């Protein structure tokens, strides 16, 4: 018997293409709502260390899209983990840890989390946790510090929260 | 507490037979089309 998840989660893959628009580079892969279905998917997809440069993996719930235009993200923000002095498997493990924190609902303010994104770039790789409300400092801070715990980030790895919106 | 799983909990279920089931062919088709399908699977 399967073990149910608190939320339905949807995997998105972005493939960088100069032709298509930012939104059109995003591809919806599949949705799941049980622990077992997650492992089925995770075991049969390439890890982040192996995907093309400029590509993203993203995991979001409540059918929320990894896009600015989405209403759930518009007033939102994100904890950004810039990975320096990280191995390919450090990347894969940190990403996996983020996934398990999300589907596991490890955060007290789990309602505030929209999803997580990993960016594969040559200059620098990044893993981000997207929050629903940027102005909810207490929720962000709790998510932030727990994230630093669950991921056991070194001093070299940076953790910074930022608003999605561009504002003065 | 309800519908909350720790890292250890979730990892334990990784070795469940239901976690071993491969993706459906449609999903597999989508994964190969995106080239994100794991090699040798």
């Amino acid at each position: 018997m399967k073990h149910p998840l608190m939320n339905v989660w949807t995997l998105w893959y972005l493939e960088n293409d100069r032709s298509k628009s930012w939104e059109d580079m995003q591809n919806e892969i599949t949705s799941f709502d049980t622990v077992e279905d997650f492992w089925s998917l995770y075991n049969h997809i390439k890890p982040p260390s192996e995907i093309k440069l400029g590509s993203d993996y993203s995991l979001f719930k409540k059918n929320i899209r990894p896009m600015w235009e989405d209403a759930a993200n518009k007033q939102g923000g994100r904890w950004v983990i810039t990975l320096n002095k990280s191995s390919k498997t450090d990347l894969d493990n940190l990403w996996l840890d983020v996934l398990l924190c999300l589907i596991g609902e490890a955060f007290d303010h789990s309602d505030q989390i929209c999803g997580a994104v990993i960016n594969i770039r040559g200059k620098s790789n990044k893993i981000s946790i997207w929050t629903a409300d940027g102005n909810n400092e207490e929720a962000a801070l709790e998510i932030g510090h727990k994230l630093r715990d669950a991921l056991r980030l070194g001093r070299n790895n940076s953790l910074q929260y930022q608003l999605h919106k561009d504002t003065m | 507490m309800l519908e909350r799983y720790s890292k250890v909990d979730l990892l334990a279920l990784r070795y469940s037979p239901l976690s071993q089931t491969p993706p459906g062919i449609e999903l597999e088709g989508r994964l190969r089309r995106m080239n994100i399908w794991r090699t040798g699977s």
